[PDB]
C-alpha cells in the first residue's frame, strides 16, 4: 500500500565513483523509513478587491498589501516576498477568486467573478466564471505528510539540500548530522 | 532580534505581539518582549569534540568576512 | 613641530600629565620630574614659551 | 589570522581581501531609502548601480541562522 | 475626605507600522491600473 | 503540441499614458501604455497593462525596432 | 630541545588521493629544514588610567587623550582618528 | 611611494619621518626619506622556460592579482 516506503535496488548499484560502498548502503538504509510529520495550515478562499505592491528601484526588497473579500467579510493583509512572487506569476487581477493555503504558500486561481467590459489587448483572463464563495474567509485545517530520513539529511547537511536531493550530490555526508536528527 | 557579539551572527525571533496578529500572511510566529535590559552577558555551557574544532577551523564558517 | 625632552634636550617620547613636562625615559622622570619642587616646572616650561 | 609585526601593507591588504566590496556588496542589498537617495536625488541611473542581492535564499525562515 | 477616599478606594491591537518610502507602487483596482515609479 | 498567441512587428508610436489623478510624492504615474505595431501588409494600435513598460525600459525598446 | 625540526611520519601514510606518493615525500623532506630570521618590534605594553573621548554630532572628528602608565612611569598621548577607531573597537 | 614605470606597480611604504610629530599616537608606520636620488635606472635579464609560458596562458580559473 501507499505511505509505506519500498526501496529496490539491485546489487550493483553500490559502487559508484563520488560515494563509498558504506555511505551508499547507509543510504539505502536510510531511505526505507518515513516519518509522517502533521501540521496546520489556514486555507482563504475570497474574492480579490485591492493589491498594492511596493517595491524597490532594483526590485529586490517588496512588500504591500492585499484586501480580499467574500459575501459577509473584508480582510486586509501585509504581503512577504514569496507571496508577492506568487502573485506576480500568473497575474490576478483585482476581481479574480483565488485559494490561499498558509502553510504550503500555493497560489491557486479558481477563476474570475466580476467580469469587467474594460480589457487590455494583452492578459485577458478567460478564466471559467465561478461564483463568489461566502460564509468563513479563514478555515483551519489539519494536514498531513510524509517524508524519508534520508531527505532530512540531505536536507540539513548544507545549504542547497533540496537541490541535491534531485541532483545526487550528496557526498559522504558525516555522522555528527545524522546522530542530531536521531534526536530531533 | 538577537545579536551575538561574538561571531555578529543575527537571530530573527519573529514579530512582537505588541501589535496585531491575526492580519498576516507569511505563518509567522509571534514573542513577547525579552526580559531583563539589552545588553546581556551570559554562561553558557557547550559539549564538543576535537574533531569539531578540527574541520570548524579547516573549513572556516561562522565569521562575517568574505 | 619636533618634541624633545624638557630636561636633557634628548628626543621626548612622553608627558608627565601633573606638570606637563616632556621627559625622555624612565630614570629621568622618577629623578628629575616626578620629585621637582613647585614653580620650577614654569621655568622649565618658560624656555618653550608653555605657561 | 596572520600577522605580521611592523608593518601596515599587510594589514591593509589582509583587509582589501577579508572585505572585498565588491563581493561584500554583491552579497548583499542596498536598503530602499539609500537607493532613492541614489536615483532620484544624485542623478545616478539604475545602470550605474554596484551589482547586489546575489545571496542564495535558504530553504525556511528557520535554516537562515545556526541560533 | 481622606477617611473616605481611603475606605472606598484603597481592547484592539493596534496594527503594525507599515513604511514604503522611496518605493515605487503598483495598484490594482476594479476599473483602472497604476504604475507610480520614479 | 501548444498554441501560441502573438504580435509582433515594428513599433510605430510608443506613448505612457499618464492617469488623471496621479499620486503624490511620485512621478509620471502611468495608467496604460500605447503601442502600434506595423508588418506585412498590416498594422495595429495596441492597449497594454502599465507593468510591460518596465520591460520596454529594460529590453532597451527604441522606435523602429521589430 | 626545541626550535630543531623533527617530522615523525609513519610508513602508510603517503599512500595519498590527492598527492603522488614522491610529493607527499617531498612535502616531509622539506617540513624538516628550518630558516632562522630574527627580527625587531617595539611595543607599548601598559596599563590604562584615564581614558577621555571627544565625539561630534556626525561623527566628523574625534578628539581622545589617554593616560597609561606602567609600575615604574606615568604619561599622556594625544591619539588621532584611527586610534580613537581602533580604541573603540575591542573596547579598552 | 613605489612607481614601477614599464609595469606601472604602485607600492606604499608609509608616512614620512616629518609628519611623526601631527600626534603623539597614530597606527602609522614612519620610514625615512631614501638618500639616494628619485629616478633609478636598471638592466636586468630574465631567464623564462617554455613551461613557463604555458603555464601563464593556461590557467583555467582565470588570472590572479599580484
Amino acid at each position: 500500500g501507499k505511505d509505506v516506503p519500498f526501496t529496490a535496488i539491485a546489487g550493483s548499484e553500490i559502487f559508484s565513483l563520488e560515494l563509498s560502498k558504506t555511505e551508499a548502503l547507509t543510504q539505502a538504509f536510510r531511505k526505507s523509513i518515513g516519518i509522517k510529520i502533521k501540521e496546520e495550515t489556514e486555507l482563504i478562499e475570497g474574492e480579490v478587491v485591492e493589491i498594492q505592491i511596493d517595491r524597490s528601484i532594483t526590485g529586490g526588497h517588496k512588500q504591500g498589501k492585499l484586501t480580499i473579500k467574500t459575501t459577509d467579510m473584508e480582510t486586509i493583509y501585509e504581503l512577504g516576498n514569496k507571496m508577492i512572487d506568487g502573485l506576480t506569476k500568473e497575474k490576478v487581477l483585482a476581481g479574480d477568486v483565488i485559494s490561499i493555503d498558509k502553510a504550503s504558500g500555493k497560489i491557486t486561481k479558481l477563476g474570475r467573478s466580476f467580469a469587467r467590459s474594460r480589457d487590455y489587448d494583452a492578459m485577458g483572463a478567460d478564466t471559467r466564471f465561478v461564483q463568489c464563495p461566502e460564509g468563513e474567509l479563514q478555515k483551519r485545517k489539519t494536514v498531513v505528510h510524509t517524508v524519508s530520513l534520508h531527505e532530512i539529511d540531505v536536507i540539513n547537511s548544507r545549504t542547497q539540500g533540496f537541490l541535491a536531493l534531485f541532483t545526487g550530490d550528496t557526498g559522504e555526508i558525516r555522522s555528527e548530522v545524522r546522530d542530531q536528527i536521531n534526536t530531533k | 532580534i538577537y545579536i551575538e557579539a561574538n561571531t555578529g551572527a543575527v537571530k530573527r525571533v519573529g514579530r512582537s505581539d505588541a501589535y496585531a496578529t491575526e492580519f498576516d500572511l507569511e505563518t509567522e510566529e509571534y514573542v513577547p518582549l525579552p526580559k531583563g535590559e539589552v545588553h546581556k552577558k551570559k554562561e553558557i555551557v557547550q559539549d564538543v569534540t576535537l574533531h569539531d574544532l578540527d574541520v570548524a577551523n579547516a573549513r572556516p564558517q561562522g565569521g562575517q568576512d568574505v | 613641530a619636533k618634541k624633545y625632552c624638557d630636561v636633557t634636550g634628548l628626543k621626548g617620547f612622553y608627558k608627565s600629565p601633573t606638570n606637563n613636562i616632556r621627559y625622555h625615559n624612565a630614570e629621568i622622570y622618577q629623578l628629575i620630574v616626578k620629585p621637582m619642587a613647585p614653580g620650577v616646572d614654569q621655568e622649565y616650561l618658560k624656555l618653550r614659551g608653555a605657561n | 589570522t596572520i600577522e605580521v609585526l611592523g608593518s601596515s601593507h599587510v594589514t591593509n591588504s589582509i583587509n582589501n581581501e577579508l572585505f572585498d566590496p565588491l563581493i561584500s556588496q554583491a552579497l548583499s542589498d542596498i536598503p530602499a531609502i539609500t537607493q532613492y537617495n541614489m536615483h532620484v536625488k544624485k542623478g545616478i541611473p539604475v545602470e550605474d548601480f554596484p551589482k547586489t542581492g546575489l545571496f542564495p535564499e535558504p530553504l525556511n525562515k528557520n535554516f537562515s541562522s545556526n541560533i | 475626605l481622606l477617611k473616605k477616599r481611603a475606605g472606598k478606594s484603597r481592547f484592539v491591537k493596534p496594527r503594525r507600522p507599515y513604511n514604503s518610502e522611496g518605493m515605487t507602487r503598483i495598484l490594482r483596482r476594479y476599473e483602472e491600473d497604476l504604475f507610480c515609479t520614479f | 503540441k501548444e498554441t501560441k498567441e502573438v504580435y509582433e512587428g515594428e513599433v510605430t508610436e510608443l506613448t505612457p499614458e499618464d492617469a488623471e489623478n496621479p499620486l503624490g510624492g511620485y512621478g509620471k504615474t502611468i495608467s496604460h501604455v500605447i503601442v502600434g505595431l506595423k508588418s506585412a501588409k498590416g498594422t495595429k494600435t495596441l492597449r497594454l497593462d502599465p507593468t510591460i513598460y518596465e520591460s520596454i525600459q529594460r529590453e532597451k525598446v527604441s522606435i523602429g525596432d521589430v
